[PDB]
């Protein structure tokens, strides 16, 4: 009964991966992007980059490396989704038309295992010779790399390391060998196996484990003529090949974790390492000759050459040139000089790509004209923090840099300004307390304050700190909605994080607030014990603090509700009236959750998003004055966000990156049946939401109606992909799913992947095919694909034109339908 | 109570809004706030008593409060919380009807499997009326002991006092009554996961791997791995990869899927054997990697903590190591039995001739 339409808005803009090689010619060289479902590729000029072929996934590519076995005049390429959908692909160009050839392609899901905590690691042989996968603590699965094996049939191996943190193939090796970091109670160890297929058995390795650092975390097999492999931790850099071993320890490293590598010369002699605070090192490895012609590594060098985004990969690509790509801030290319700037930096800037994620919070606002919305998002994290302001005409993208990490947004149109939650981290100082490591929103402020309640910290225990402690310092920041100037920043107390944030109008009182609820932060605490609402009046430039409210625990959330606020505390869901004397009094208390981390609301209903307890509804009595529990969802789910959908609809989005719709049940007959809520829609999203709002930004045609879809709400992703949820009618849905089956016979899955499967709901407790969601970007799928396609996918269709009966669909009808629907983002 | 590390909650919370921190991490710091809370379970909240000891207990599945258990002379008892309407009662012959397995219809709430002493393994309505028999002894001093049911699969399994185990689908068809061990079929469960290797344990110190659907011969098994002593109880996980197992001396082990022969870690604990005393079984948290197990302290026991008490323990799993305890005057008896909902969110235990409830403090 609930029908429900999915589309992209924004594709995904974060870059999980990045490799280059000869893909699409033995001749040109490739690069090779992934962002989550969608894989970009790219012939790199001495400019920058040729865009060549740009292809979407039924999966979230998990793995992807360029190969090539023998007889292949170039490089074929293994893909590995979060489902465990194996596949190698071949780049086939002929004429104007580009195709990705399935060579191979099989499921390596196994029927019972844990997923790793590290994730899934997936490493090839220099040899191609096979693949070998990480996916399972305690297991080695192998893919051998026989012409045959189009299925990629596999088998595993024990592993008595449980607890391993990376692992690489070695090169120069007669038998396939594995160099991998695990941890046990002894500590982190580095340790080999040799590789038997005959035995389908690990063997004993060249050279014998060693202990590396406690916090070693990233393994590179450094290629002939050194062989071996370099070993990097947080405070040191080891390198290991047989009888040889070398570490250093430079101190430059250990101020930031290298988290990222990338070799840059063939032979290996020079590597990229970059941290996350955005510095890019290169690390130098020295060769010594021998009388024999072998060549050994005699030193190792770290060199800081300067910032860049905080990268989540690096590709030296050719010519002192760097693709960064990044999935917190914007990927850029870059280049490297020789000789240093006058500030010391070998790096320059040649080309930035905008990244939204991740998306921590948005806010829809009619910034400039009436009926024509502009999304701004938080985007980014630390440095590379920003908002972004996106609107329509495809889209044109402002961004503010804050140079700290935004957390929540509103819109206060009666003082023309934002408020936005931010937090930025600051280190120890020499003498004193902490200071900032560069400037941002919170400390270049027009004005600025500071809070001054002594009530926050009760009962305080000095703690001892040890030297070169970390805090995060939080702030609320007021900013211009046009010129996005920071007009102000109001500081929170030490410990204290900001966590939810309303503006709106209370009771009788004519005034608009901006009301922040937070949490005292301490190390030793599972949850927090100690929180504040406090109501702040922006006039004259400046916050003013007008009340507050403590609480034994965190605010997760605060929602305006029917001139009162609701807010969630820990467990608690709590009910606060606005008094004539300016003060918070609570009315009544809902206490049946684990943890309230989301509210929204509608009338006097409340839909309640608990850590565990997915979704609760939730109403308020006005004749009572207290709330009354209408149902429950009792399928367990761990939300990300939620959104009230109607009266009758409730969306849910949880931690698997999966959607669900729930409904009062219908066919209830008594109250206890009436107080379960059925999962009437699921969805396999393959994203992680952190935000729904109502609004659109597709102007809005006054008196349009007689449309497919009705409502617009816009969520927000991690990977900084932006998509819409809409509903259906039953016949739409109808015809959709029709068109959606037609048209899984006509599209071409790359990798062979079944669009169901790849859409099934899928969590690790249950696995069920979807319903009640339709898949927007299928839909206009359509679109694309050439005429006489068309006609198939139509062939032998019912369709009502308008209102009447029914008659054969010819692709002009259907084409029809689906520039209607592209239209609604 | 007191615990390894852990903060950063709304930080971690939050890092998964960034994409920074994973999943496992995250899940593994929200272990923590429910093994929080678990030391906030410590008032009880309900009791409910009748006539002769419970020997099983089972869940309703989709509701958190409604639970049925049944007794030691085959008496059923269906308990839904916050309802006051005097709940549900069978009784039975009393004395050689023992129910020893029950577990819920997954189609009709209304409806129950039910292994007795009779030797009539049978699904049957609340209000009494038998619906169907299963199967059956024909022949006195046979009974059934374990059993349990599937219904991705459909599929339906028993366990006996003499060592063969048969299988029936949701409407009979029979094709199974091989033997698989030499002594009682203590217990026996099912894959959520996948849906066709089956586990089974019995009073012949080993317990039993098997593929339902390729094995007919005879001990044509899979996997057989062996113990110290006998055992009572072997469970899967909801993961189904990492396979329970307690024995009847003091010990549980746990067997994951990588190379089910050899074990992970040995988690010892008292839970010792008796007669009159109902059989023990440990059980697993349907969401974390936790542990709920009951004390019978022995002073034989090499006891780590040096207080010793009756009471229910909470471990972790793929550490070995307690992390919380439930204890309670006036219930100072023992709990055989144990069974936290699939919510999670509450917890039920049955004593003999006491069932008990320990959700969490009414704030």
């Amino acid at each position: 009964m609930s029908y429900n339409y999915v589309v992209t808005a924004q594709k995904p803009t974060a870059v999980n991966g990045c490799v280059t090689g000869h893909f699409t010619s033995a001749e040109d060289l490739n690069l090779l992007i992934a962002k989550n479902t969608r894989l970009e590729i790219y012939v790199v000029t001495a400019e920058g980059l040729r865009p060549v072929k740009e292809v979407g996934m039924y999966g979230k590519i998990a793995v992807m490396e360029l190969f090539r076995p023998k007889g292949e005049s170039k490089d074929l390429l293994f893909i590995l989704t979060a489902k465990y959908n194996a596949c190698i692909l071949e780049y086939k160009q002929s004429g104007e038309s580009i195709d990705i050839i399935t060579r191979a392609h099989g499921n390596v899901q196994d029927r019972i295992g844990r997923p790793s905590e590290t994730g899934i690691i997936g490493i090839i042989d220099p040899e191609c010779r096979m693949i070998g996968l990480r996916l399972y603590d305690g297991l080695f699965k192998v893919i051998p790399l026989d012409r045959d094996n189009k299925e990629l049939k596999a088998f595993n191996i024990r592993l008595e390391e449980l607890h391993v943190i990376d692992v690489k193939f070695l090169y120069g090796c007669q038998a396939p060998t594995i160099c991998f970091v695990y941890q046990d109670p002894q500590g982190r160890h580095v340790k080999t196996y040799e590789v038997s297929l005959r035995e389908k058995e690990f063997n004993k390795g060249p050279w014998k484990q060693e202990n590396v650092e406690a916090e070693a975390s990233m393994v590179i097999a450094v290629p002939e003529p050194f062989g071996g492999a370099i070993i990097i931790g947080q405070e040191s850099i080891t390198y290991h090949n047989g009888d040889k071993y070398l570490a250093i320890a430079p101190p430059i490293i250990k101020q930031s974790t290298i988290v990222c590598h990338n070799r840059v010369d063939p032979n290996g002699s020079r590597y990229l390492l970059g941290d996350m605070e955005g510095r890019l090192f290169m690390l130098l490895l020295e060769k010594e000759e021998q009388m024999d012609g072998t060549v050994t590594l005699k030193d190792l060098r770290v060199e800081l050459l300067g910032e860049t985004s905080i990268a989540e990969c690096l590709t030296y690509l050719d010519n002192g040139v760097v693709f960064v790509g990044s999935r917190l801030g914007d990927s850029q290319l870059v280049k490297l000089n020789v000789d240093s700037n006058e500030q010391g930096s070998y790096v320059v800037a040649m080309e930035t790509f905008t990244n939204l994620g991740p998306i921590v919070d948005m806010c829809v606002v009619d910034l400039e004209r009436q009926g024509q919305g502009q999304l701004v998002t938080c985007s980014g994290a630390f440095k590379e923090g920003s908002l972004r302001i996106i609107r329509n005409g495809k889209l044109h993208i402002r961004t503010v840099p804050l140079y700290e990490s935004p957390r929540k947004i509103c819109y206060q149109e009666v003082s023309q300004c934002f408020g936005v939650l931010s937090s930025r981290i600051e280190v120890q100082d020499t003498s004193g307390g902490t200071t900032a490591l560069r400037p941002s929103a919170s400390t270049q402020a027009l004005s600025s304050s500071v809070s001054s309640s002594k009530l926050f910290s009760s009962s305080t225990a000095p703690h001892e700190t040890s030297f070169g402690e970390e805090v995060e310092v939080h702030n609320l920041l007021i900013i211009d909605q046009h010129t996005f100037e920071v007009l102000h920043a109001h500081q929170f107390l030490q410990n204290e994080y900001a966590l939810s944030l309303v503006s709106c109008k209370l009771g009788k009182d004519p005034n608009t607030y901006f009301i922040v609820g937070t949490a005292m932060v301490y190390p030793e605490e599972a949850e927090p014990k100690q929180g504040r609402i406090v109501v702040f009046q922006y006039s004259d430039g400046k916050l003013q603090t007008v009340a507050e409210k403590e609480v034994k625990g965190a605010v997760y959330s605060m929602v305006e509700f029917n001139g009162k606020l609701l807010a969630s505390i820990n467990s608690t869901v709590r009910l606060y009236e606005w008094t004539t004397e300016k003060e918070l009094r609570t009315e009544c208390n809902h206490y049946n959750n684990i943890m309230a981390l989301y509210l929204k609301t509608k009338g006097d209903f409340i839909l309640v998003g608990d850590l565990m307890r997915s979704v609760l509804l939730l109403a308020y009595k006005p004749m009572e004055g207290n709330f009354e529990e209408i149902a429950r969802d009792f399928n367990p789910n761990w939300m990300s966000a939620v959104e009230i959908l109607d009266d009758d609809n409730f969306l849910g989005a949880e931690n698997a990156f999966n959607l669900f719709v729930c409904q009062k049940d219908s066919a209830a007959t008594t109250d206890e049946e009436r107080q379960h809520l059925q999962e009437v829609g699921l969805f396999h999203l393959g994203e992680f939401v952190n935000v729904f709002c109502h609004g659109s930004l597709v102007m809005q045609n006054l008196g349009e109606t007689s449309t497919p879809t009705q409502g617009s709400v816009l969520f927000g992703t991690v990977n900084g992909m932006i998509g819409l949820v809409t509903s259906l009618s039953e016949s739409w849905y109808n015809l959709l799913l029709d068109m959606q089956n037609r048209l899984n016979k006509v599209i071409k899955s790359v990798g062979k992947i079944e669009h169901s499967f790849w859409r099934s709901f899928h969590t690790e407790r249950k696995t069920e095919p979807a319903t009640g969601f339709i898949d927007g970007d299928l839909i206009e799928s359509f679109l694309d694909i050439s005429r006489p396609k068309m006609q198939e996918v139509v062939a032998n269709l019912q369709y009502d034109d308008g209102s009447g009966m029914k008659r054969e669909a010819t692709a002009d009808d259907l084409i029809k339908v689906v520039e209607e629907l592209t239209r609604i983002h | 109570q007191i615990l390894p590390p852990c903060r950063s909650i709304v930080r971690t919370l939050h890092q998964h809004k960034l994409g920074r921190a994973s999943w496992p991490s995250v899940q593994q710091g929200l272990q923590q706030s429910f093994l929080h809370t678990l030391d906030s379970y410590r008032i009880l909240q309900k009791a409910a008593p009748f006539d002769r000891r419970a020997t099983s207990l089972a869940w309703h599945p989709t509701h958190p409060s409604t639970v049925a258990v049944g007794s030691k002379g085959g008496d059923i008892m269906l308990w839904n919380f916050g309802i006051k309407d005097k709940p549900t009662f069978i009784k039975g012959i009393g004395a050689g009807g023992s129910i020893t397995g029950l577990k819920f219809n997954p189609l009709n709430t209304n409806q129950f499997y039910a292994s007795s002493m009779e030797g009539t393994t049978r699904l049957q309505d609340f209000k009494g009326n038998i619906l169907r028999v299963f199967a059956s002894s024909d022949t006195i001093n046979i009974w059934f002991c374990s059993l349990d049911v599937s219904a991705s699969s459909r599929m339906v399994v028993t366990g006996d006092n003499v060592g063969n185990v048969i299988l029936l689908n949701m409407d009979g068809k029979e094709l199974w009554n091989l033997r698989m061990h030499k002594k009682k079929v203590t217990h026996v469960a099912l894959n959520p996961c996948c849906d066709w290797f089956l586990a089974t344990a019995s009073v012949d110190q080993t317990v039993k791997i098997w593929d339902l659907r390729q094995v007919r011969g005879k001990a044509s098994f899979l996997y057989s791995l062996p113990h110290r002593h006998p055992v009572n109880a072997a469970c899967f996980s909801p993961d189904g990869a990492r396979l329970l197992t307690t024995d009847q001396k003091s010990e549980i082990r746990v067997y994951s899927a990588s190379q089910w022969d050899c074990p992970l870690g040995l988690i010892p604990h008292p839970h010792r054997h008796f007669q009159h005393l109902t059989p023990i079984k440990a059980a697993w948290h349907p969401r974390y990697n936790l542990i709920v197990v009951g004390r019978y302290p022995d002073p034989n026991f090499k006891s780590c903590t040096p207080y010793e008490l009756r009471t229910i323990d909470v471990f972790d799993g793929n550490s070995g190591k307690m992390m919380c305890q439930l204890y309670d005057p006036e219930s100072s008896g023992i709990s055989s039995l144990n069974e936290f909902n699939p919510m999670g969110d509450t917890l039920a235990s049955a004593m003999g001739y006491h069932i008990l409830i320990w959700s969490q403090e009414e704030a």
